[PDB]
């Protein structure tokens, strides 16, 4: 839906953890979503966060593992969330 | 094979449900937020997301819905038939990592 995080990177990581930041978009945002998991797994962990956070840390992850961290825009007029940017990173 | 289902739910709703309720394996279906068509599978886990006596970690699988099959590799019919099917033997939720459809949430 084009208004979606304009970057995703990862700060500062240790083995079993990851600090990541996003950039707002252009619209104001609520809340984001942020969901972790394994590349080509179906399970993820999901968290929120409120709209004037940019930056969330990413625990308990296993050392040696490339996760797909996802971070979605989400308001509360919307049904459904924004549209999401992803990343992979292995730790 | 419908009191399982909560329709539109968040997943931060979903583990407060299944976290306070706190027996492992219970699981729910959602639709999912983040894709519409699409659901989310649920689930409370055995492991503690920290130290001893803190809530037990809850995962949710993404169940793919296109030409009217539903998919987590298999597809099936409906929602019931993939359900029924991990019920069995469960879901590999990460690398070796499984979780097991024992309880439904009501």
């Amino acid at each position: 839906v084009s208004s979606v995080p304009t970057k995703l990177e990862v700060v500062a990581a240790t083995p079993t953890s990851l600090l990541i930041s996003w950039d707002a978009p252009a619209v104001t945002v609520d809340y984001y979503v942020i969901t972790y998991g394994e590349t080509g797994y179906p399970g993820y962990q999901e968290f929120e966060v409120p709209g004037s956070k940019s930056t969330a840390t990413i625990s308990g992850l296993k050392p040696g593992v490339d996760y797909t961290i996802t971070v979605y825009a989400g308001f509360t007029d919307q049904y459904y969330y924004g549209s999401p940017i992803s990343i992979n990173y292995r730790t | 094979s419908e009191r399982w289902y909560h329709g539109h739910m968040s997943g931060g709703q979903a583990e407060t449900l299944l976290q306070a309720k706190g027996e492992p394996w219970t699981f729910l279906v959602r639709e999912s937020l983040s894709q519409p068509g699409d659901f989310v599978l649920s689930v409370l886990s055995d492991q503690p997301k920290a130290g001893p006596g803190s809530p037990l970690r809850v995962t949710h699988i993404k169940v793919m819905c296109e030409g009217g099959r539903y998919t987590v590799l298999e597809t099936f019919d409906s929602l019931t038939d993939l359900v029924e099917h991990f019920k069995k033997t469960g879901i590999e939720e990460a690398s070796g990592a499984f979780v097991y459809l024992r309880q439904p949430y009501y």
